[PDB]
């Protein structure tokens, strides 16, 4: 009823960006986590929100040497059935913790710049635990799905450590992933415009602090867009072919496959770039 | 191993630190105003529109707000001074008669600096109100400016006089990367210096919000 | 001044219900724990339920646990006393006692004055052994309380409460933690004693200090009164 | 007057030559063959939190267990130093509070502060709550520090260059003490609560007479503000800590100078000074956060008590000598030992 | 004026006319009492953690 594909191009373009990727993001979020463990001394919401994302982006990023291996043997897992299980549920629940942290503190900006007396920005550290866990285990909840049903594929070559399978009926794996772009980007879209829109209609625009703040508020979004379309317009794509035409054929969604896969490498590109966006780019530092 | 009793104090205890807390909460969202002045300088119109420390509050738009008075005190100003290093903004009053009295002026001109430019109100706003308006005008239909200004060369105006004395206060504040100085003209009769010093704290409020976030 | 009020007693059948209300005025009701006290008529005293500050920790005696209710309205400065279900063995005056407990506090300062509640039809134990004691004014006199497990805790305070109540007037506190004198008593009264063996003395016994004696004891929450000694002539 | 111009000269002139005539050798040379003290290590044995602002004054009770501190966020807080509870939570008029004291006895805290009144509040009331006993004014300036006599007397020093002895029963100034021409900061009273001394803004310190009321004694030496001043547990020698980073040993008999406690690295201001129980150190809140313990027979520094995150305004030693508590502008509470 | 004048030469004439003992017998009386009560002082010397009240 679905339908796999191994590639050779792939294990010969999607290693050296994805070692370069691993090094570069472990770089920069073991910094962030040594800056923050000791230097920290001033805990706020906002505060715990940057470290909840780095933690989150961390933890995303710790896994890649599995797929290290994967990628370097084309298609084969030599790890076990139970390893691909938590590795695949490990990313696909890491980059959704990352995605609501981002829409989290884009909220926080849009409450923090254009309400300026609302009490929601004066919390307490204990409220932004709560709210951090009741995040944690709601993203749990929604990525937990894939523990119950568990498939290794040993068919192709005898593994195919695989979840985003190319099959003909719909499933909530899909959903989620659809949904974790759109809703997000629009939540974060009109928190950066209404910050620009107010912050200009006010004048403030004059020192160059204001300045540096909305080309930082510009660059969150055109970096969180970038990263995250074209693995839903290659989705998008895939579906209406899938509905279209017919999978019994399986010989049209060949170099899709590939191409999505590449287009992930872009996706994961994201836990690199955050950090140097968010933290370093601060004026603190 | 606690007994009863040094249950019952911890008890006690964790609720005193409960309205504790609650007390700070409370306090902790009100604006704090410090005003100062030269004496005799508009200080009581300013309060009208609105022993030792003199605390005034009012409300405007839900917001409650604390007004600071140190007239008072005739100490020494270096060993209290720190005392207000969390306020939100400084309200100045200088009266725009007193240039040619005496002198009065010059003395306005040093307290500003020595205020301004204090290791403590390094990143504080001061808020500038210039009363005697009316009066300013009809002494300066007759009297020219160059009695307290010897280097002064312009039209004697009070549109030209009284951006005059703008910049040569805002000149003494050499710390332009940090701080904002607000500005505004006031007279006896103008009921809205509520809304200057409103909008004046929502922008510190917000800069302060900005530099929590720490994205700018 | 300080003075607690309280009402809701008569007549009640076996298996009925009462309420009981305690009036407070003259002091921050909000700051004590209440207690609820009860005596026997000629049996002497019992504990019986304890709510605290806020409400926060509420203990019952065993005897009535589970049978009755005690609450607190602090708006209007009112203690309650829910029963349901009382048997005969539940007639008694009932007594409102206040106390604070902090550093050096005074627990049990003041008491009520008790309402009457005639009905028709582990376990530390302390003991005094002492029925009566016929004195002449002047002279000197020592009653000895004894516990059976050892009231020293590891702080070094060891908690045992002196009380007299006069014929027909509420009790009224004396010494606290042994050795404390509690306001407005005379330095006549004096505590000592170790662990396990306690003695109270009156140096010179005058006028107005005939009565009976009882001595509490206040580690474990379950409180047991002493049998009480009685003082003639 | 002309006469003024002279007489003055003569006799500063005279007291310098007696000064001069009765110095035959130096703290230094008497106590250069004393062994050293040697490095002192203290921990932080507990930490008091719940104050939301600048912590300004502290004092200790006589049992060496309870403690009293004041800030700016409009609380009065006792602590139970043993457990870290606390006994009470006094809610104050005024915010601008500088002092605070404990009564020997127990019984009444005072404070005051930028409102130039000195507040009695009474701790043992039949109602179970704390109210004010009596407010106290009078003083024209800044209320700076304040010390229990005994149960119904105080003396105060305010910013009006004056302190003044008050009865608390009535509330009348039974006497005024005056000379000094600045800011009076701070005041320490004798073990026999017979004579005090106070640290003036003028670079001068001097010795009163509770009983009589006239300046006995004048003390300078310093080159700028003076912030604190205790008395030496002998009762014949007392310390000062100016704003030159520089403290210094005074002795009422000789009349004299006798040791200075200065370093290079130092350049911060004196906050706090306190003795040891038997006066052998020298403990001194600084600016930079630091408090530094200074060998008070040799002048040789023993030991820091860094773990502060800004400025150390309060500083005290328990009766017994037992544990020593600072407290700083970071609304934290610290007892070393 | 002539009024504070007068009250600082009287001060002074006052101040003027103390006793003062040597620096020498000063700093004896110093040392002396410092040794004195070397063995009281817990800061001074560290106690056992049995009889430390804050020890944890
Ligand atoms: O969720 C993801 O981003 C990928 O599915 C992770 C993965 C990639 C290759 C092999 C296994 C897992």
């Amino acid at each position: 009823n679905c339908c796999v594909f191994r590639d050779d191009f792939i294990a010969k373009v999607l290693p050296p960006v994805l070692g370069l990727e691993f090094i570069f993001g472990l770089l920069g979020n073991g910094l962030a986590l040594w800056i923050f463990c000791f230097h920290l001394k001033s805990w706020k919401s906002s505060r715990i929100f940057l470290f909840n994302l780095a933690v989150a982006d961390f933890l995303l990023i710790i896994c890649l040497p599995f797929v290290m291996d994967y990628y370097v043997r084309r298609s084969d897992w030599k790890f076990g059935d139970i390893p691909c299980r938590l590795v695949l549920f490990m990313f696909a629940m890491n980059r959704q913790g990352s995605i609501i942290f981002l829409t989290v503190v884009a909220v926080d900006r849009y409450f923090r710049v254009v309400h300026p007396h609302h009490a929601l920005n004066k919390i307490s550290n204990w409220t932004a635990a709560i709210i951090s866990c009741l995040l944690w285990g709601i993203t749990v909840g929604l990525t937990v799905h894939l523990l119950k049903k568990k498939l290794l594929i040993q068919n192709g070559t005898a593994n195919v450590c695989i979840s985003f399978s190319i099959c003909h009926t719909f499933r909530w794996h899909e959903a989620m992933f659809l949904l974790e772009f759109f809703l997000p980007l629009g939540i974060i879209l009109f928190c950066s415009a209404r910050i620009i829109w107010s912050l200009r209609q006010r004048q403030m625009d004059r020192h160059a602090k204001i300045k540096r703040a909305i080309t930082f508020i510009m660059v969150v979004a055109i970096v969180f867009v970038i990263c995250f379309l074209p693995s839903v317009v290659v989705r998008i794509h895939i579906f209406w072919l899938l509905h279209t035409s017919g999978t019994q054929n399986c010989e049209v969604y060949r170099s899709v496959d590939l191409a999505f896969f590449i287009t992930l490498s872009f996706t994961y590109m994201n836990s690199m770039l955050d950090p140097v966006v968010y933290y370093f780019s601060s004026p603190s530092f | 191993t606690l007994s009863a009793e040094d249950k019952a104090a911890v008890e006690r205890s964790k609720m005193i630190d409960r309205n504790l807390r609650e007390d700070g909460e409370k306090a902790a969202r009100e604006v704090k105003l410090l005003l100062l002045g030269a004496g005799e300088s508009g200080k009581s119109t300013i309060v009208k529109q609105m022993t030792g420390i003199v605390e005034t509050h009012f409300t405007f738009k839900d917001l409650h707000f604390k007004m600071f008075d140190v007239g008072a005190q005739r100490s020494e100003r270096k060993k209290w001074i720190h005392c207000f290093e969390g306020v939100t903004a400084i309200i100045f009053c200088v009266a725009l008669s007193d240039y040619d009295l005496v002198n009065r002026m010059h003395e306005s001109m040093k307290l500003f600096d020595s205020i301004c430019n204090n290791k403590w109100f390094t990143d504080t706003s001061i808020i500038l109100f210039l009363n005697k308006k009316d009066l300013f005008e009809e002494k300066i239909k007759k009297s020219p400016l160059t009695i307290c200004y010897p280097e002064y060369a312009g039209s004697n105006t009070y549109e030209e006089a009284a951006a005059y004395i703008q910049c040569q206060f805002e000149d003494l504040n050499k710390r332009k990367d940090t701080k904002e100085i607000y500005t505004h003209f006031t007279c006896s009769t103008d009921t809205k210096n509520v809304q200057f010093v409103f909008d004046a704290v929502t922008d510190v409020i917000i800069k302060n919000n900005l530099k929590d976030c720490g994205l700018f | 001044d300080v003075q607690l009020v309280e009402s809701g007693g008569g007549l009640v059948q076996p298996g009925g219900s009462r309420k009981l209300s305690c009036s407070a005025s003259g002091f921050a009701f909000s700051s004590f724990g209440m207690h609820w006290v009860r005596q026997a008529p000629e049996k002497g005293l019992e504990w019986v339920a304890y709510i605290s500050s806020g409400s926060g920790t509420i203990y019952y005696a065993d005897t009535v646990k589970g049978r009755f209710t005690i609450s607190r309205d602090d708006p209007k400065n009112t203690l309650f006393l829910q029963m349901t279900s009382l048997r005969s063995e539940d007639t008694a005056m009932y007594y409102c006692v206040r106390s604070i407990y902090y550093y050096g506090s005074s627990p049990f300062d003041f008491w009520g004055q008790g309402t009457t509640l005639t009905v028709s039809s582990s376990d530390i134990v302390m003991t005094q052994a002492t029925s009566s004691v016929p004195v002449t004014p002047g002279e000197s006199v020592s009653i000895s309380c004894r516990s059976s497990k050892s009231l020293l805790h590891s702080n070094g305070n060891t908690y045992l409460y002196w009380f007299l109540q006069r014929p027909g007037q509420s009790p009224q506190l004396l010494i606290y933690r042994m050795s404390n004198l509690a306001s407005g008593v005379p330095d006549r009264f004096s505590g000592s004693g170790s662990g396990t063996a306690f003695t109270l003395t009156i140096s010179r016994l005058e006028a107005e200090d005939v009565g009976v004696y009882y001595c509490m004891q206040h580690l474990e929450y379950p409180l047991t009164f002493g049998a009480g000694t009685k003082l003639e002539l | 007057l002309d006469q003024l111009r002279q007489e003055a000269e003569q006799l500063k002139n005279q007291i310098r030559d007696a000064r001069k005539a009765c110095a035959d050798a130096t703290l230094s040379q008497i106590t250069n063959n004393i062994d050293p003290v040697g490095r002192i290590q203290m921990r932080t044995r507990r930490t008091l939190r719940g104050h939301l602002a600048k912590i300004y004054a502290m004092h200790w009770g006589t049992d060496s267990r309870l403690l009293v501190s004041a800030s700016q966020d409009g609380k009065l807080i006792i602590w139970d130093s043993y457990t870290t509870n606390k006994v009470h939570a006094i809610p104050l008029r005024s915010s601008w509070v500088m002092t605070c004291a404990y009564a020997p006895s127990g019984n009444y805290v005072a404070c005051g502060g930028l409102d130039n009144i000195c507040s009695i509040y009474n701790l043992k009331t039949r109602e179970g709550n704390v109210r004010v006993s009596r407010e106290l004014a009078g003083h024209t300036g800044y209320l700076s520090c304040c010390r229990f006599l005994d149960d119904n007397q105080i003396v105060t020093s305010s910013g009006d260059t004056t302190c003044a002895l008050w009865d608390i029963e009535t509330g009348q100034q039974t006497t005024t003490f005056t000379g000094h021409t600045g800011d009076v900061m701070s005041l320490s009273l004798a073990p026999d609560t017979r004579l005090f001394v106070s640290g003036a803004c003028d670079a001068s310190a001097k010795l009163w007479d509770v009983r009589e009321g006239m300046c006995r004694q004048t003390f300078t030496g310093h080159e700028s503000d003076i912030n604190a001043i205790c008395f030496f547990p002998n009762g014949n020698a007392f310390a000062t800590g100016s704003d030159d980073a520089t403290c210094r040993l005074f002795d009422l008999r000789a009349d004299q100078e006798l040791m200075t406690y200065s370093h290079d690295n130092i350049i911060c201001g004196i906050t706090s000074v306190s003795f040891s129980k038997s006066g052998r150190l020298l403990l001194a809140g600084y600016d930079d956060f630091n408090c530094n313990v200074w060998d008070a027979l040799k002048a040789d520094r023993a030991g820091v008590l860094a773990g502060h995150d800004n400025r150390v305004s309060c500083l005290g030693v328990t009766d017994d000598g037992m544990a020593v508590a600072t407290g700083s502008w970071d609304s934290f509470l610290k007892i070393w030992n | 004026s002539i009024a504070q004048a007068r009250k600082l030469v009287e001060q002074l004439k006052m101040e003027a006319n103390i006793d003062r003992i040597k620096v020498s017998k000063a700093a004896a009386d110093l040392m002396a009492y410092c040794e004195a009560h070397a063995k009281e002082d817990p800061l001074l010397t560290p106690v056992p953690a049995s009889e430390n009240p804050f020890r944890e």
